[PDB]
């Protein structure tokens, strides 16, 4: 009850299904930026943080 | 003294660690990052002073009392 010609019209619809997930999967998360999650790595330093202005 | 394994933590295959999460858009919240919510007393610092005058004056006059 499902003839051949058919398989392909299945075959469409599931690459648009793979290619929706794949586009969003290709993204990835970066390093972090934010100063706040690493303050603490100038605050260990071996010497005191000088603000010069 | 010890072998490989112990110093660099795994037998045969190193495991991947789960970073740590971030929550953009907030501060991180963690043991070592308090004083952004609670620095050291500033506000009342001259009634501090003030204050415990009156405690000092206050308690000598009572307990002067209380011995006479
Ligand atoms: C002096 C001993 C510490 C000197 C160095 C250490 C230091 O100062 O670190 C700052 C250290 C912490 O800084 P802080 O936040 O300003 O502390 C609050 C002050 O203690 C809050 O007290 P205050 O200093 O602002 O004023 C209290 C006032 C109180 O006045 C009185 O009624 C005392 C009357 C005495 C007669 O006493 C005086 O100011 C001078 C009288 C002698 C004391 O403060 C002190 O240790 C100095 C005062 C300590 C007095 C009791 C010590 C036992
Ligand atoms: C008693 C409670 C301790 C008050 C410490 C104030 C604070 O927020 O803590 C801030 C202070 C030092 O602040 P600084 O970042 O300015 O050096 O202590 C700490 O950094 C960690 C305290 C851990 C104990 C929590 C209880
Ligand atoms: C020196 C004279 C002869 C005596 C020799 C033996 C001395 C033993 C006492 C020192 C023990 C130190 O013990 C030490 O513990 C830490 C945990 O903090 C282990 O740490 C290990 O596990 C942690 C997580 O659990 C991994 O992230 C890390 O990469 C790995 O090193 C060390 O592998 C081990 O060496
Ligand atoms: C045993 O001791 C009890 C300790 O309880 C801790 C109470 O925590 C409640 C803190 O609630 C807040 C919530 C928000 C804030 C803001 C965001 C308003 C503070 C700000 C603007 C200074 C960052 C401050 C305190
Ligand atoms: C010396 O310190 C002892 C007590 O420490 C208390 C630290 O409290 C800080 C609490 O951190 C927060 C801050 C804000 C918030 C809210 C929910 C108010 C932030 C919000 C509205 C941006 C989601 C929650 C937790």
């Amino acid at each position: 009850d499902v003839p051949i010609e058919k398989i392909p019209e299945h075959a469409n619809v599931l690459l648009k299904k793979i290619d929706a997930c794949l586009e969003i999967l290709s993204k990835d998360i970066g390093e972090v930026t934010d100063a706040e999650a690493h303050e603490m790595y100038f605050e260990t330093s071996k010497f005191q943080i000088l603000h010069i202005y | 003294p010890l072998p490989n394994a112990v110093v660099q933590g795994y037998t045969s295959v190193r495991g991947p660690k789960r970073p740590l999460d971030h929550f953009y858009g907030r501060t991180p919240l963690n043991i070592d990052t308090l004083w952004h919510w609670v620095k050291f007393p500033h506000r009342y610092d001259n009634l501090r002073f003030a204050v415990c005058f009156w405690a000092f004056l206050v308690s000598a006059h009572f307990a002067n009392k209380k011995q006479r």
